[PDB]
């Protein structure tokens, strides 16, 4: 609900964290909702 | 250049020097291209005569100095400035001569040493001596401005192998085979002035060669006496 | 071992969100 | 020619009065420093202003305009015998190169002054550069802007409005054909060329204007002619029996043959059809009004209304405010980018508003400034007299993304389209703000008592200059009448 004045939501920043075992963090909002989707390795690919 | 200087500044003529290749009439206007040599290459050695198409040809570069179309002269903003071009192609390529008075006519012959007026045929324009900021700049132009020429050199002689000036080459010795070199410095600061020979390898190569020119402008390229 | 650091490969597909044309759904796919 | 240009150009002593180098003739500069010392002051350059319709003074911008002439007159032919393939480009390179010379489309545009100088001014670019390239053609558009929108003000049989120098001007018209032998953005000249055969003053010259109007929709696309069609069928039918005897031309050369691979619509040619047919029959005979006329289907107003006596419903309670908080904050913003703050105390020289608060606590001045544009728009509807909803959904007020919390935000709402029904009532209410327009500059011509301007004109004359304007303030309207949940219609 902070609702960024302009283009200033967040442009979905990538920060890869360092174990693909729990959870890779790719947010955009200011504040952390939910996104867990806990599944194992996969894949790490061209941005899409 | 400046030439006038020739006691304080000496001048460099193989940049100037300039070379007639062929001499067409103005109503000779040959067909263009989708119809070079066709038909102009009768005889030889023909005669220069007063009010035919000439073509100038630089000494050491095959570029040929004729019609410039570029509008990077401000200095009057409607003068072309000449400068050089490959292709004898196009109907900006010649140039043609004209009297200086009424003491010469349009079909006469070309004494050495006269006064000339040069003209493109394309834009119908004169070489001018327009001066930017005390300073010289060639410039296609509608002015008067007289021209002379001087014969440097003939292409009728029978030379084989003789020698000329303005033509570079080597100081080497009859036995030894050794010629004078130049060493190069770490980046040419003060260690090219000294001289020194070197044989060997180094005899038939770049920096041991020199050019051989007579102080006289008039027939520079002439036998060496 | 990211050793006095939080993440790595910092970096972003830029889309611009504050217009929000139809609230557009972002993440990643397999 | 071929002679003349080789001695002219072998000895150009015509110098120029301002610009150094060899020979002169300089345009830009010249023309530019002999406008402002002939047309306000005398013929010398320190003297005294007199004359009007005056027609060193008369001397230089004449003798130029007769050198351009010769010059023009004695360029190459073109397209008739010679293309580029008969020796003579050199001429024509030698002029062009006289770019310097190609900004005569500039020095024609400097309309505060003989309007015979403009003839040859386009003569000479008819036949050294030619606009038979569409890219030039975009560029200009129009002959002469200002000349077109003078020509429709210069229309009556008065003393001191018309028939002084409105005969040139028609002559010079006359003259420019130059179109003649796929419109991009909108060209609509030929509503202004509707005005000139309204009232022939000059007789046998609308057989020139003719053309210009005929031959300009075939090249132009069928839905270019958006409500200027609209307009034109109005005065048909106002005037189907009269001696504009182009309207019957036109009717037909639209009509046949406008079907094109999208075959557009006939609905709105059915509504001016059967006007046609009903003010046909009435009249009893014409030799030649009615024979063409076989297919016609496929298959200015200066008071709109009066308000004085209409009363305002109070339905409007939150959305007013908020939108009156939003235009003080767009106030604000652009007030931010000029360098004003905030402050206890107004100084204009130390760039201090005391006004940057919320709308509750501003004064009185500002909120009737901002308060009665909206509620005279709203009053004027309501008199007409449409339907208004109250959709629940449609609150978009507040949904997109200091001192006493005063933050404002930008927001980018220009990237929502409205139907036509609304574009219609906002092009309603900006006539509506036109009639206004033209009721202030009555009131001061009035008040000054002599004086003309060429801004009492419909629609399409107006230039893209002023329609951006009026693009910015339609669009503004948008802004207003798309959000709150209300919805104007009929």
């Amino acid at each position: 609900p902070g609702q960024g004045r302009n283009n200033s939501n967040g442009l979905e920043i990538g920060c890869v964290v360092d174990a693909a075992s729990g959870l890779l963090t790719f947010i955009a909002n200011g504040k952390e909702l939910s996104t867990y989707y806990q599944v194992e390795p996969s894949t790490k690919l061209f941005p899409a | 250049e400046s030439t006038s200087n020739s006691k304080n500044v000496p001048p460099d003529l193989s940049i100037c020097t300039f070379v007639l290749e062929q001499s067409l009439s103005v109503r000779a206007l040959q067909e263009m291209l989708a119809n070079m040599m066709k038909t102009a290459q009768g005889g030889g050695h023909r005669t220069l005569l007063y009010g035919h198409a000439i073509l100038l040809r630089h000494s050491y570069s095959g570029m040929y100095l004729c019609c410039l179309s570029t509008s990077r002269s401000s200095t009057d903003k409607l003068a072309f400035d000449v400068g050089l071009q490959e292709d004898t192609t196009g109907e900006a390529c010649w140039w043609t001569i004209h009297p200086a008075s009424k003491q010469r006519s349009e079909g006469e012959k070309v004494r050495v040493g006269d006064d000339l007026i040069l003209v493109s045929v394309s834009s119908e324009r004169y070489l001018h001596l327009s001066y930017g900021n005390s300073s010289w700049h060639v410039d296609a132009a509608f002015q008067q401005t007289l021209w002379s020429v001087a014969p440097i050199s003939s292409g009728s002689e029978a030379a084989q192998g003789y020698l000329i000036g303005g033509d570079v080459l080597r100081l080497l010795h009859g036995h030894m085979d050794e010629c004078l070199t130049v060493p190069s410095g770490e980046h040419g600061e003060e260690q090219r002035r000294t001289v020194h020979y070197e044989g060997g390898a180094v005899s038939v190569h770049a920096r041991s060669l020199w050019r051989l020119e007579t102080l006289r402008v008039a027939w520079s390229g002439s036998h060496i006496r | 071992e990211y050793l006095m650091q939080t993440s790595t490969y910092y970096y972003s597909v830029r889309i611009f969100p504050g217009q929000e044309p139809a609230n557009v759904w972002v993440g990643w796919i397999t | 020619a071929n002679v003349v240009v080789r001695l002219l150009i072998r000895r150009p002593e015509c110098f120029g009065p301002a610009l150094r180098g060899e020979g002169g003739n300089g345009l830009l500069a010249a023309m530019e420093e002999a406008i402002k010392i002939a047309e306000d002051p005398s013929r010398d350059g320190p003297s005294p202003t007199s004359g009007s319709s005056k027609t060193m003074g008369n001397a230089i911008m004449t003798f130029y305009a007769a050198l351009i002439d010769l010059l023009g007159r004695c360029a190459p032919e073109m397209h008739l015998i010679h293309a580029g393939k008969g020796e003579a480009i050199r001429i024509r390179s030698i002029l062009r190169s006289l770019g310097d010379l190609v900004g005569v489309i500039s020095i024609a545009f400097q309309m505060p002054f003989c309007p015979d100088h403009k003839a040859a001014m386009v003569l000479f670019l008819d036949r050294v550069y030619g606009i038979e390239v569409q890219d030039f053609l975009l560029h200009l558009l129009e002959v002469g802007f200002l000349p077109d929108l003078r020509a429709a003000a210069s229309l009556d049989t008065a003393a001191l409005s018309a028939t002084d120098m409105a005969l040139a001007l028609n002559r010079y018209l006359c003259t420019a054909v130059l179109p003649l032998l796929c419109g991009q953005l909108r060209p609509s000249m030929m509503q202004h060329l509707l005005r000139r055969l309204v009232f022939d003053v000059p007789l046998l010259n609308e057989h020139a204007k003719m053309p210009l109007k005929l031959l300009t929709n075939h090249y132009e696309r069928c839905w270019k002619y958006y409500c200027l069609p609209g307009g034109w069928g109005n005065f048909g039918a106002a005037s189907e029996e009269e001696l504009h005897l182009s309207r019957k031309l036109f009717w037909g050369i639209f009509d046949a043959l406008s079907q094109k691979k999208y075959e557009q619509e006939l609905f709105k040619l059915a509504l001016p059809c059967l006007s046609a047919v009903a003010g046909a029959l009435p009249p009893d005979y014409m030799e030649s009004n009615y024979v063409s006329m076989m297919e016609k289907q496929s298959s200015f107003n200066p008071q709109p209304v009066d308000t004085s006596n209409i009363t305002i419903p109070e339905k409007l309670e939150y959305f007013i405010n908020k939108y009156a908080e939003h235009s003080h904050d767009k106030w604000s913003m652009d007030k931010l980018a000029n360098g004003w703050i905030y402050g206890e105390i107004y100084s204009d020289s130390s760039k201090i508003q005391p006004l940057m608060k919320p709308y509750k606590l501003l004064s009185e001045k500002e909120k009737e400034i901002y308060r009665w544009p909206i509620k005279e728009s709203l009053k004027t509807m309501l008199a007409w007299g449409w339907r208004i909803e109250r959709t629940r959904e449609g609150d978009s007020m507040a949904l997109y993304n200091a001192a006493h919390g005063y933050s404002p935000r930008a927001i980018d709402m220009s990237n929502v389209t409205l139907s036509r029904d609304l574009h219609a009532m906002a092009e309603m209410m900006a006539e509506n703000y036109h009639n206004i327009w033209a009721k202030k500059k009555k009131l001061e011509l009035e008040s000054k008592g002599g004086g003309n301007h060429p801004l009492l004109v419909p629609y399409d004359t107006l230039t893209a200059k002023e329609k951006a304007k009026d693009r910015e303030k339609a669009q503004d309207i948008f802004k207003f009448l798309q959000i709150s949940g209300y919805v104007v219609s009929r």
